[PDB]
RNA sequence: GGAGCUGUAAGUAAGCUAUGAUCCAGAGAUUUCCGAAUGGGGGAACCCAAUAUCUUUUAUAGGAUAUUACUUUUCAGUGAAUACAUAGCUGAUUAGAGGUAGACGCAGAGAACUGAAACAUCUUAGUACCUGCAGGAAGAGAAAGAAAAUUCGAUUCCCUGAGUAGCGGCGAGCGAAACGGGAAGAGCCCAAACCAACAAGCUUGUUGGGGUUGUAGGACUCCGAUAUGGUAGUCUGUUAGUAUAGUUGAAGGAUUUGGAAAAUUCCGCUAAAGAGGGUGAAAGCCCCGUAGACGAAAUGCUGACAACACCUAGGAGGAUCCUGAGUACGGCGGAACACGAGAAAUUCCGUCGGAAUCCGCGGGGACCAUCCCGCAAGGCUAAAUACUCCCUAGUGACCGAUAGUGAACCAGUACCGUGAGGGAAAGGUGAAAAGCACCCCGGAAGGGGAGUGAAAUAGAUCCUGAAACCGUGUGCCUACAA
RNA sequence: GUAUGAGUAGCGAAAGACAGGUGAGAAUCCUGUCCACCGUAUGACUAAGGUUUCCUGGGGAAGGCUCGUCCGCCCAGGGUUAGUCGGGACCUAAGCCGAGGCCGAUAGGCGUAGGCGAUGGACAACAGGUUGAUAUUCCUGUACCAGUUGUUUUUGUUUGA
RNA sequence: CUUCUAGUGAGAAAACAACUGCCCGUACCGUAAACCGACACAGGUAGUCGAGGAGAGUAUCCUAAGGUGAGCGAGCGAACU
């Protein structure tokens, strides 16, 4: 796929934001992404020197809402950690 | 919209889409934060990306 | 298949009728054997049948 | 539909007979019409639409639009509708008279 | 098409819209992944690759696109045992797969319960089931026929024949066909004799011409037309219509009741429109519409009309040649024919044997003779007939929520089951949410006032609101009675 | 649908008591102190299976065989970070599929090559900390395997490393 | 994996610096109130660790680390089970 729909938002979390306040980013991702296309996508999105990217996928989560019962969508978050002598992204 | 972009050249399509796509990716950005009030701005963009593929494939 | 090559004669169904004409269902099978036969300008090991095989018409 | 925004009035039937009004909206969907005066109902409410008592609004409720008869602008005298290809252009015209609208 | 539009689905936000939106119809593009799934695998919706180009990165790693299954048909190149070669391999090509419509029809295979008051022949029944082939229909189909008339002229389907003639442990039961009447209507090709051409090795394979039949026919020998009609064909076109959006489309206002008028009364109007539905209650004249009159840029479809294409000849002779061979037929064994081996014709399957061909052959219910009718063993063929997953327009002395589809409600759902599989329940406020601001009791729920509303004993368990059942109170009776 | 039995059987092996607190309300929830029970477990890892039951903050309509301020219940949010762990890009057994092929009323059955397939074989990490929830994964140190680019030092240039 | 050559071959070996390393699982229960048994069911559920005194011992009694206090109770102390 094109770089910029691999990447989908990032995740706004208590632990999160104590990971952006140790340099590396959570981002949702296409769920048929890769690890090495989630740090090509943040080079060429920031010119930012990625150092390592991690990846969880998540299960879809039970919901219901009156009778009608179902599933979160599934979803795919990278962690992207990042180098000294680099920028700090900013959201 | 469709009329300029039927005036429009390959390369300028191209590069069109590529700043639409930017966009949709910062509009991602800020609707994930609380930072966005104009949401159709998105379904404007991603309408208009697919006006110039369209463009695209029917030349 | 089991099949004659030429004539299609395969197996089939029939009846063995008793003194009594109790009726039970058998197979019928025909007379085939295998043959080195010309075909298409190769010889080949294939089904076919005496009623095929009497009139000459086709060779070894 | 023969009702449109921006149309002076005459109501047929209800509590609101003989009175007049214009087309504040219409949802065709359901073939109705609000119309400023007629059909005032009164909504008890609560603060959450920038009301800082909650309170009793006074509005006005649909009416369908069966029970509504349009005015002639340059008559007063209430009408039905036809349908005209004037200037090759479609417009309403009255009955009774051929005023437009 | 002409102003509200962002579905169900409120509500908030943001916004779009005469620069003509939403919506509707036709065509085109995009069409993730699985699935015949087909690059290889796999526990479906997952994984791993090869090759070519491009891209990322200092460079790897990474990424995008395209191709890569098998089998069949043809073609080409290589090429084993094995020399010639063939097989095989590879590459280009060509057309198949699989599911639908729990329906229809051809073929293969093929039950039993049941009935016979048991039961074996028989019946159920060539039904159900399974499988294959399919097509919009299929199958059958232009007489080796039906008859007895010297006559009807291809099949199919309805009526009738007829519950007859027959079959049958002569039992139970099974059960025709033809005549007649109708619906629909159409007939065509090929092999063969021979002729011309090619080739190998005077015949004999290929192409073309010729010629398809029973009052026998054709080849072949002679006589003239160059004709004359038809077509069951073609994205050849035009033309007309029609289907898929749609537009227009007449005529009423007042009194009484009432929350509301469409009801009542009054005088009217209109009708190629008094079909139906909705609208605060029962409306010909309020609305959607109806009758009626117009309309399609675009894609289909149907029918004509021209072009193209394909068929289409006549009269004598029968010297000679041809007219469908392991075929018809027969024996044995079995089936289908209404017909159960019976006197058993006719048709078909297996097996074995095994004819003549115009002075010829088959049938006419064993069979022989005579007579009559027809000419098999090669192929095709529309129409009337059957059926409806579906689409449109509709209809009902069909249902109206224990009914009608299992399902009027997010139903093949919840639930049960390892699984195949089985399989529910559950509709209605009000005209309109106008759905109870505010106050009181209370933790809240739930009540009580107030208020909306015609109505709240119409307030979410919502129209009506039976009975069982559970209570409250009250007139009479009841603690020596079975 | 509602009765009857009937406000009956039953409330599913075992030790709790007290003070305070929260709270409208406390045998039942929280904190604390004593007490008792398990201890080759009634403890700590973990495969399967379950599949969100985990953590936080609220709640007490229903469920919990009592209650309930509480919960594996309800509601809103969040949470699962691997070159080295397990499995695949490695191997194969049993067993399965199966080009072609053989056999067969059909349908299909068998089976070669070649593949699939662990419960086995091979295969480079571990000490601590850290969160409310993750830990050979994150963090700090110290490594290891496979590979890439560059610099330096060597040696092989086709009787060829 | 080691070796052999056949083959292939002009580039290979080490030291150093830097860099790269994909996909699935990873929560929690797990001799259980989360699995199978219709239930928060006296049942069943593979493997690893599984301390101490006395003891041959993983037997047995009481304890350690750690974990529990059993999802109805109060009183009275009858027959009967
Ligand atoms: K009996
Ligand atoms: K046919
Ligand atoms: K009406
Ligand atoms: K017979
Ligand atoms: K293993
Ligand atoms: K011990
Ligand atoms: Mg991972
Ligand atoms: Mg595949
Ligand atoms: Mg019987
Ligand atoms: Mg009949
Ligand atoms: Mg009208
Ligand atoms: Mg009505
Ligand atoms: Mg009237
Ligand atoms: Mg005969
Ligand atoms: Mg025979
Ligand atoms: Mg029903
Ligand atoms: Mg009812
Ligand atoms: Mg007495
Ligand atoms: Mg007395
Ligand atoms: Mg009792
Ligand atoms: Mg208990
Ligand atoms: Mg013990
Ligand atoms: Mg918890
Ligand atoms: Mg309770
Ligand atoms: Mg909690
Ligand atoms: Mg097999
Ligand atoms: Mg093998
Ligand atoms: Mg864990
Ligand atoms: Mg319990």
């Amino acid at each position: 796929m094109e770089l910029l729909d691999v990447i989908k938002r990032p995740v706004i979390t208590e632990k999160s934001m104590l990971a952006m306040d140790e340099k590396k980013y959570t981002f949702e991702v296409d769920t048929r992404a890769n690890k090495t296309l989630v740090k090509q996508a943040v080079e060429s999105a920031f010119d930012v020197k990625v150092a390592n990217v991690n990846i969880l996928n998540v299960r879809p989560k039970f919901k219901r809402m009156g009778k009608y019962a179902g599933y979160t969508k599934k979803r795919r978050k990278a962690i992207v950690t990042l180098t000294e002598d680099s920028k700090e992204i900013q959201l | 919209k469709v009329k300029e972009i039927r005036e429009l050249t390959t390369a300028e399509m191209l590069d069109k889409e590529k700043q639409l796509k930017e966009e949709l990716f910062n509009l991602r950005f800020q609707l994930a934060t609380g930072q966005l009030e104009n949401t159709a701005r998105i379904k404007e963009v991603r309408q208009s990306i697919a006006r110039i593929k369209t463009v695209l494939r029917e030349q | 298949a089991k099949v004659c090559y030429f004539t299609g004669r395969k197996t089939s169904s029939g009846n063995n009728r008793s003194h009594a004409m109790n009726s039970t269902k058998r197979t019928v099978k025909p007379n085939l054997q295998k043959v080195r036969v010309l075909i298409d300008g190769k010889p080949k090991k294939v089904w076919v049948s005496t009623r095929a095989l009497k009139s000459g018409k086709i060779e070894r | 539909m023969f009702v449109k925004k921006g149309d002076k009035v005459k109501v047929i039937t209800g509590k609101d007979k003989n009175k007049e009004g214009v087309v504040l909206a219409a949802f065709p969907k359901q073939d109705k019409v609000i119309v400023e005066g007629v059909n005032v109902v009164k909504k008890h409410q609560k603060p959450n639409q920038a009301a800082p008592q909650g309170g009793i609004l006074e509005v006005e409720a649909p009416i369908h639009v069966s029970n509504v008869m349009v005015i002639d602008p340059s008559n007063g005298e209430a009408t039905k509708v036809a349908f005209k290809e004037v200037d090759g252009k479609k417009v309403r015209v009255s009955k009774k008279t051929g005023e437009v609208l």
